[PDB]
C-alpha cells in the first residue's frame, strides 16, 4: 500500500 | 557497513518526564514520529505526509514493549543508574544574518544523557513563548542523544539572544550567547 | 464465575493468568459467535490494538498478575461471555480461562431460584431394558445460570448423565421468562434397586449477592444449591 | 484485512465416521499463526493446534489432521474417527501482526449416536411426592426420529440428548415432558413417533 | 545529586547498499547495548553478560528468528522503496552568499544533499592557502549548512551540487 511497515521490538526474558 | 542510505526505527523509555518516544529517521534526519498522548503518526515535514500513512498504533506497541524490557532491566542491573553527561551547546542562524530580514535561529545541544532537560530561550534576558520549535531527542550512534532548539526572529544590533539548557549533568545551567 | 447486575451499576471483572505469562488478553464472546478482541496487555502495560467498545470499558494490570476489566454504566448489550487467555510470550500460544459471563438486567426482581425436584424411574423401563433413567427437574429460575450436576453415594457422577445444553421457558414469548431444564442419569437396574445407593440432583444457581438490592418480601434470590434426593428402591 | 472465514453452519455425522470442518485465513501479514479452538458445551476455549506460516509440512500423526494450503489460503480440520465427545464447536484464530486472535466464526460439529439395537418407548416416572408435575421419558429411540415441541402451553417438552453409561456401551436418546394438568398422560405427550412404540400402562 | 532515573532503548536499522538491505535490531539499556541482531548472522547475539539469556532465548523459539529473518525485505526493502522519491531524490536548491565579516566567509544554506563541494576562485585562480571549512551543519530540518572561510589579500565562490545542473557562482 502507501504506509511503511513497523516489526515488534522482543520482550526480554523474565 | 557500506551503506548508501540508513533507515533507522529509533524508541525509548526512560522514568522522567519524556516517557517515550518513537521516531524514523533517514539519514539522521526525522521523517515521522507517534505522539504517544495524542495517539496519532505526527509527519516532520507535510510533503511526507500527502505520500505515506503510517500505523500510530506500531509505535504504541513498540512503547509498550521496551515497557516491559525496561523493568525487567532495572531488576536485573540491580538499579543501576548510567553517569550523566554533559551537554555540547552551539546557536548558529540558519540563514545569512540580514537586519530587518526575518530568519529563524538554531540551538542545538549535542552529547547528552539523560534525555531530560530544561531548555528555555532568552530575548534580551526575557523568556520567548512565541516563535519557538523544538526538535525530539534525536537518537546518536553512541547512545546519547541531541536536540535542536528553533527561534524565529529579525535580526537588529540591540537585540541579543541566549539559549538556556539546564541538564543534571550540568553544575550550573548553561547560557550559550548569540548577537548579530 | 457468573455475574448479575442491574442496569447502571459498576461492574469489574476479574482474571488470573497462569504464572509465568507476561502477555494477557480479553475477549468477548456473545451468542456463541466468534470471540471479539478487547484489551492486550503486556505486563504492566496495554499493547492493545483497542477493541475495547466504549469510554465505559476500561482494563487494568498492576503488576502483570492479573487483570481487570472494568464497565461503568452497565447496558444491556454489555452483557457477554467475557474470556480471557494468557500467553507466555508475545506470541506464544494462548490458553482461554474459563471466563465470567456478564449479564445486565432491567430489574433484578426478575430473578427466582430453581424448584429441583428428582423423580424415581418406572417399574417398566427396569423390567423392559433392566436399565433405570432418573429425572430431575430444575424449574422456574431465572436467570439461566444454573449447574446441574449428579452426585451418586456422595461422589459427583458424569457417566450416564445427559444434561441439556440450554433450559427452556414457561412463557416462550416473554423475554424474561423463567428458564427450565432437565437432566437424566440411567444407571443398571441393580445400581438404582440397591437401597443403600443414594443419588443426588444439585442445581447451583448463580444470582444476587449480599451487595446487590434487595426490596421485596419473598427471599432473596442469592446464589443458592437447591437439590434433590432419592433412595433406591428394592424390587 | 486481517479476517478468519468459517462458512460451515452446522455439521451432523453419526459416529466413526468422518469430518473435515474447514477455513479460510485472509491476511496481509507476512508472518502469520494459525490455531483451532474447541468450544464444549458448558466449556472454555480448548487449544488444539498452531501451526506457524513458515512450517508447510503437513501431517496426519492421529486422529486429528490439518491440510495448510498457502494457495488457497485454507486450514482445514479433519477428524478421522467421530465419536460422541467431539461433539463441540470448533473456532479458527489467526494472529500475526496483530499478536491478538482473529477469530472466525461458528462451526458447530455434533456426533450424533448410532443406537444399532433401537427399543423405543415413552415410560412415566414416579411422581415426586414434593412436586406436582407427572414427567414422561421418551428414550431409546433411534437418532434418526425427530422430538416435536409443546403444543399446549401447560406442558413442557425437552429435546433429546444422548447418555453415554460408560459401564456397558449403551448409548441411548432421551425426551423429557412433564406438565401440571390432570389432562396429562404420558400416552400421546408427543407427536412424531416411531410405530414399534412400547407406550405401555 | 541526580534524580532516580532509568532509561531503555532501541534501534531497528536498515541498511542499503546495492539493492541489498541488512537489518539491525539493537537492545539498549541505559547507554548499555546489551542484544543484537544482525540479517547477516541470522539470529540473536548477546553484547554483553546482561543479554545472555534473553538472546537464548530469542534464538530457542523459531517464530521470533523467522519474523526477524523477514524483516529485510518487508520492512527495510519496503520503506525503502516507497520513500524513495521522498528521501532519496529529495534535492533542495542551495542558496550561496559571500560576505566579509581579512578573511571571505561562503556561507551555503538550503541544500539537503549533503555531499556538497564548494571552491574559492581569485581573478579566476583557485586558491587553497588558507581556505577552512566548517564540517556539514545539519540544521535539523532536512536542510543543511556549510561555510567555507578564505585569507584573502584585497586589491568568485563557485558550489557544485546534485540538485544543481550548472554550478552556482557568486561574485
Ligand atoms: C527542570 O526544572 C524543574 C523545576 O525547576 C526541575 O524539577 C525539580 O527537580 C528537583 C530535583 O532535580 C526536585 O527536587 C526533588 O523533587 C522530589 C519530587 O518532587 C521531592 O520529593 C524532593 O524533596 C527533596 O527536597 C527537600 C528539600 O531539600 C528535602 O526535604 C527532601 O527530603 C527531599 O530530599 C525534591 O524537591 C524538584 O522537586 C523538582 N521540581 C519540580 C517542580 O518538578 C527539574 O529537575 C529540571 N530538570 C533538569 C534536567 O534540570
Ligand atoms: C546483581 O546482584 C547479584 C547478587 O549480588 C549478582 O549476582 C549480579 O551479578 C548483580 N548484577 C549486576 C548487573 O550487578
Ligand atoms: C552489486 O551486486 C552485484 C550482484 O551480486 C555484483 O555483481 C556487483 O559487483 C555489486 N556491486 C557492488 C558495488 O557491490
Amino acid at each position: 500500500a502507501t504506509g511503511l511497515a513497523w516489526e515488534w521490538w522482543r520482550t526480554v526474558y523474565e | 557497513i557500506k551503506a548508501d542510505h540508513v533507515s533507522t526505527y529509533a524508541a525509548f523509555v526512560q522514568t522522567h518526564r519524556p516517557t517515550g518516544e518513537f521516531m524514523f529517521e533517514f539519514d539522521e534526519d526525522e521523517m515521522f514520529y507517534v505522539d504517544l498522548d495524542k495517539k496519532e503518526t505526527v509527519w516532520h515535514l507535510e510533503e511526507f505526509g500527502q505520500a505515506f500513512s503510517f500505523e500510530a498504533q506500531g509505535g504504541l506497541a513498540n512503547i509498550a514493549i521496551l515497557n516491559n524490557n525496561l523493568n525487567t532491566l532495572i531488576q536485573r542491573s540491580n538499579h543501576t543508574q548510567a553517569t550523566n553527561d554533559p551537554p555540547e551547546v552551539t546557536v548558529f542562524p540558519k540563514e545569512p544574518v540580514e537586519l530587518g530580514q526575518p530568519n529563524t535561529l538554531i540551538c542545538h545541544i549535542d552529547k547528552f544523557f539523560p534525555p531530560v532537560l530544561n531548555v528555555t530561550w532568552l530575548c534580551n534576558g526575557e523568556l520567548v513563548t512565541e516563535g519557538v520549535a523544538e526538535s525530539l531527542f534525536l537518537p546518536r550512534t553512541d547512545y546519547s542523544f541531541h536536540k535542536f532548539h528553533y527561534l524565529t526572529f529579525v535580526p537588529s544590533a540591540e537585540d541579543f539572544y541566549d539559549c538556556r539548557v539546564e541538564h543534571w549533568g550540568l553544575d550550573q545551567p548553561l547560557l550559550k550567547h548569540w548577537e548579530a | 464465575s457468573n455475574k448479575v447486575t442491574e442496569k447502571g451499576k459498576y461492574v469489574e471483572l476479574r482474571c488470573d493468568p497462569i504464572s509465568g505469562h507476561t502477555a494477557l488478553y480479553w475477549y468477548r464472546q456473545s451468542l456463541g459467535q466468534g470471540p471479539e478482541f478487547l484489551i492486550y496487555f503486556q505486563g504492566t502495560g496495554a499493547a492493545d490494538d483497542s477493541g475495547l467498545p466504549n469510554d465505559r470499558f476500561f482494563a487494568v494490570r498492576p503488576e502483570g498478575s492479573v487483570s481487570t476489566l472494568k464497565i461503568q454504566r452497565t447496558e444491556r448489550g454489555d452483557s457477554a461471555v467475557y474470556l480471557c487467555a494468557s500467553s507466555h510470550r508475545e506470541g506464544e500460544t494462548q490458553y482461554f480461562g474459563p471466563g465470567t459471563r456478564l449479564l445486565v438486567l432491567e430489574d433484578l426482581n426478575k430473578v427466582f431460584p430453581p424448584e429441583v425436584a428428582v423423580f424415581e424411574p418406572s417399574e417398566a423401563e427396569i423390567s423392559h431394558t433392566q436399565k433405570a433413567t432418573l429425572v430431575c427437574l430444575a424449574t422456574g429460575f431465572f436467570p439461566d445460570h444454573v449447574e446441574l450436576s449428579w452426585w451418586v453415594n456422595g461422589k459427583e457422577v458424569h457417566s450416564g448423565v445427559c444434561t441439556d445444553p440450554q433450559p427452556l421457558k414457561e412463557q416462550p414469548a416473554l423475554n424474561d421468562s423463567r428458564y427450565a431444564l432437565s437432566s437424566r442419569l440411567r444407571v443398571s437396574a441393580t445400581f438404582w434397586q440397591n437401597p443403600r445407593n443414594h443419588f443426588r440432583c444439585q442445581v447451583q444457581f448463580y444470582g444476587l449477592s449480599e451487595n446487590d438490592e434487595w426490596t421485596q418480601d419473598r427471599a432473596k434470590p442469592v446464589t443458592q444449591i437447591v437439590s434433590a434426593e432419592a433412595w433406591g428402591r428394592a424390587d | 484485512a486481517q479476517k478468519v472465514t468459517q462458512a460451515q453452519t452446522e455439521i451432523s455425522v453419526v459416529e466413526k465416521e468422518d469430518v473435515t470442518l474447514d477455513c479460510v485465513y485472509e491476511t496481509r501479514d507476512t508472518t502469520y499463526y494459525l490455531f483451532w479452538y474447541k468450544q464444549p458445551p458448558s466449556g472454555e476455549l480448548v487449544f488444539l493446534i498452531r501451526r506457524n506460516s513458515f512450517d508447510e509440512q503437513n501431517e496426519i500423526s492421529g486422529r486429528y489432521s490439518w491440510n495448510f494450503q498457502k494457495s488457497t489460503s485454507s486450514f482445514n480440520f479433519t477428524i478421522t474417527a467421530s465419536q460422541v465427545v467431539d461433539s463441540a464447536v470448533y473456532f479458527c484464530a489467526l494472529s500475526g501482526s496483530a499478536r491478538q486472535l482473529t477469530f472466525g466464526s461458528g462451526t458447530q460439529l455434533t456426533v450424533l449416536p448410532d443406537i444399532q439395537n433401537p427399543d423405543p418407548a415413552v415410560y412415566q416416572l414416579r411422581d415426586s411426592k414434593s412436586s406436582d408435575k407427572s414427567v414422561c421419558l421418551f428414550t431409546d429411540f433411534d437418532s434418526q426420529t425427530n422430538v416435536s415441541q409443546s403444543k399446549d402451553s401447560d406442558v413442557y417438552i425437552t429435546d433429546k440428548c444422548v447418555l453415554d453409561m460408560r459401564s456397558m456401551d449403551f448409548k441411548s436418546n432421551s425426551a423429557v415432558a412433564w406438565s401440571n394438568k390432570s389432562d396429562f398422560a404420558c400416552a400421546n405427550a408427543f407427536n412424531n413417533s416411531i410405530i414399534p412404540e412400547d407406550t405401555f400402562f | 545529586a541526580t534524580p532516580e532515573n532509568y532509561l531503555f532503548q532501541g534501534r531497528q536499522e536498515c541498511y542499503a547498499f546495492n539493492g541489498t538491505q541488512r537489518f539491525l535490531e539493537r537492545y539498549i539499556y541505559n547507554r548499555e547495548e546489551f542484544a543484537r541482531f544482525d540479517s547477516d548472522v541470522g539470529e540473536f547475539r548477546a553484547v554483553t553478560e546482561l543479554g545472555r539469556p534473553a538472546a537464548e532465548y530469542w534464538n530457542s523459539q523459531k517464530d521470533i528468528l523467522e519474523e526477524k529473518r523477514a524483516v529485510p525485505d518487508r520492512m527495510c526493502r519496503h520503506n525503502y522503496e516507497l520513500g524513495g522519491p521522498m528521501t532519496l531524490q529529495r534535492r533542495v536548491q542551495p542558496r550561496v552568499n559571500v560576505s566579509p565579516s581579512n578573511l571571505l566567509v561562503c556561507h551555503v544554506t538550503d541544500f539537503y544533499p549533503g555531499s556538497i563541494q564548494v571552491r574559492w576562485f581569485l581573478n579566476g585562480q583557485e586558491e587553497t592557502a588558507g581556505v577552512v571549512s566548517t564540517n556539514l551543519i545539519r540544521n535539523g530540518d532536512w536542510t543543511f549548512q556549510i561555510l567555507v572561510m578564505l585569507e584573502m589579500t584585497p586589491q568568485t565562490c563557485q558550489v557544485e551540487h546534485t540538485s544543481l545542473d550548472s554550478p552556482v557562482t557568486v561574485e
